[PDB]
């Protein structure tokens, strides 16, 4: 069979939802991961970024 | 922006006093005291204010 056993659509915001969870830490930019601010300056790459 | 310490300097404050401000915040987990103090004069102004003259001056 087809691979399309999933089917998706695009739609009107009929109502708005949540906003992305807070990050009290640092931003990673890229990633947007989460860190603490002890994890900045600290010689390792903890963004993946 | 905080709202500012609006605040009579109350009677029993006449001799100089002192004022200490403090918040605890919770950090990323760890929580911190912060805190802050100030020295204040207040002008040695009694209670009573007893008034006392010769009135035949």
């Amino acid at each position: 069979c087809n691979f399309s056993d999933k089917e998706v659509e695009d739609c009107v915001t009929n109502r708005p939802c949540r906003s992305q969870v807070r990050c009290e830490g640092f931003v990673c930019a890229q990633t947007g991961r989460c860190v603490n601010r002890r994890l900045l300056c600290n010689g390792d790459n903890d963004c993946g970024d | 922006s905080y709202q500012s310490i609006n605040i009579p300097v109350t009677q029993n404050m006449v001799p100089s006093s002192r004022l200490l401000v403090y918040y605890i915040v919770t950090g990323e987990q760890t929580a911190e005291l912060v805190s802050d103090s100030v020295w204040l004069n207040i002008e040695e102004k009694c209670g009573n204010q007893l008034q006392v003259h010769l009135s035949p001056d």
